[PDB]
Order: structure tokens, then sequence, then C-alpha cells
RNA sequence: AAUU
DNA sequence: TATAATCGAGCCGGGA
DNA sequence: CTCCCGGCAAATTGT
């Protein structure tokens, strides 16, 4: 199982009253408590690339294959589109209902804030690993030990 | 009964020594580009570690009498190789 | 197996 | 030189 | 005690 680093920019809208202060969050940490559940909806339109980790989503709109928004998901906010969905600006990507936290695996590095409104529009940027698990046949030969730093084009097995 | 203390080998362990094996050879053919040695007896001196100090013999298609004195400055001008090599 |  | 084969089939005295 | 090894007549012939 290879655990690729992925280091990534993506946004979010929450609430000013309800979001918790800090320049990075922990895995596991408490982003925000909305009192009332909370509706995150679209600032572009697009085909929704829909990326879901153990816990919590990355989002993605498209208008030709370029992407024009990335959006993350934290725990307590549960998808409300379907892989390859068509949205317009305004609609609801996501409900936000009570405590929402950074996933177990996933972190928040630096994070920049702009008001607009009642609002925060969060960019973050995000450094998470995805497991891609690859089957060994027994002819093959494992070349890497436990624990190594690989870039692209290194040989595992 | 002595056979019998020896387990047999599984399809994967069969083939990582058989690996290994091609791979040791290939490592003596290009040992002997490097350092310019009879490919035998660069092979008869890793041999001769490997067993260990029970088996040192004369070896006969070698010209050189293989005595610890020529095990060890052989397997000290191996051991003078860079890194990589 | 014989002979003494 | 290449399917795969993996553990056999007479009685007697004397000395350690 | 038990076992393990050493002994156990001569010459001759014959298929």
């Amino acid at each position: 199982r290879v655990e690729y680093v992925k280091k990534e920019r993506a946004g979010l809208r929450l609430p000013l009253a309800a979001w918790v202060e800090k320049e990075a969050y922990k895995p596991g940490e408490i982003l925000a408590e909305l009192p009332e559940p909370y509706l995150f909806r679209a600032e572009e339109e697009g085909v929704v690339e829909l990326k879901e980790l153990e816990e919590g989503a990355f989002l993605v709109l498209r208008r030709e294959d370029e992407p024009v928004a990335t959006y993350f998901l934290p725990v307590g906010m549960t998808p409300l589109v379907v892989h390859g969905e068509i949205v317009e600006k305004g609609q609801p990507l996501a409900e936000a209902k009570g405590l929402l936290r950074m996933p177990r695996q996933v972190r928040a590095a630096q994070v920049e804030a702009e008001e607009e409104g009642e609002t925060v529009y969060l960019t973050l940027f995000l450094e998470w690993t995805e497991p891609k698990d690859y089957r060994v046949q027994p002819h093959m030969n494992v070349v890497v030990p436990e624990g190594a730093r690989v870039e692209a084009g290194d040989k595992i097995v | 009964h002595e056979i019998g203390q020896v387990p047999l080998l599984t399809l994967e362990e069969e083939v990582e020594l058989a690996r290994k094996v091609e791979e040791g050879m290939e490592a003596i053919k290009k040992l002997s580009e490097i350092t310019g040695l009879d490919p035998d007896l660069i092979r008869e001196v890793v041999r001769a570690k490997i067993l260990g100090s029970a088996r040192v013999r004369h070896i006969p298609g070698l010209k050189e009498t293989l005595d610890p004195k020529t095990v060890e400055e052989i397997d000290q001008k191996l051991k003078s190789l860079p890194k990589e090599h």
C-alpha cells in the first residue's frame, strides 16, 4: 500500500460566528461549531468531480476540463451532490450539521481567511495522503523497504 | 534424517533463491570487468567466505594456490571498491 | 558329498 | 537441457 | 548381568 503525498489548496465558506480562528488545524481539531445546520453552496457553475477520503471529502467544479473551483468538506459535512453532477452558482453542495472537524487522516497547514457579509471563506493549504493497493504475485519481489520515500518513476516491485 | 532437517521451499522462496543466484552470478561477472580478476577466482573467493573457514583448498582450473593469504588479499581488494562497485 |  | 515431480527397504568363552 | 567378538581336527576327491 503506497500512501501518496498530495499538497493542494482548496476553499470553504462558513458563517462567521460559527468558525474557530486558527492558523492551522491538526487532524481531528474542531474547525467550527454550527448552532443550526448550514448549507455550503456553490460559488461557481460546473460539473462535479467528487473525491471522497476515508473521512472528509474534496469537491471540484470544472467547465471544459479546466477546474474552476476546489472545495474541501471536513467531517460533519455530508455531500448533497454525486460525481458528475451539474451545478449552478448558489446551489447547496453539502450540509454541515453540529461540530465539524478536520478528518483524522488530513491536515491544514496555513489558513488565509476573507470576510464577506456574515460569512468567512477559508483558503486552505492542505496536505494529505491517498492510499493505493498493489497485489504482489509470487514471481515478483518488492525492492523497497517499509517506510521508504519514493518519487514518480521509482520502482516498488 | 539429515535431509529432513532442511524444509522444502515455497514457490516464493524457490524464486527468491533462484533469483538471488542469477543476480549473484551477474555480480561476479561485473566484478570481473571492474577489477580485471578471473571470474572463477572471484567466485571461489566469494564462495570461500560464505562457507566459512571450514573449507579452504586449492581449486584446479585456478592458476593461484587458494589459501587464506590470497583470499584475504583478494577479498580486501574487492572491499577496496567504491560504494557503487 | 565322498575316502581314511 | 524446462509440465511436475521433494525421507529406503549355532553353541561357547571371555572381556568392557 | 548383557552383549559383542573370537574360536570351533587333518589330508583327499568330486560336478
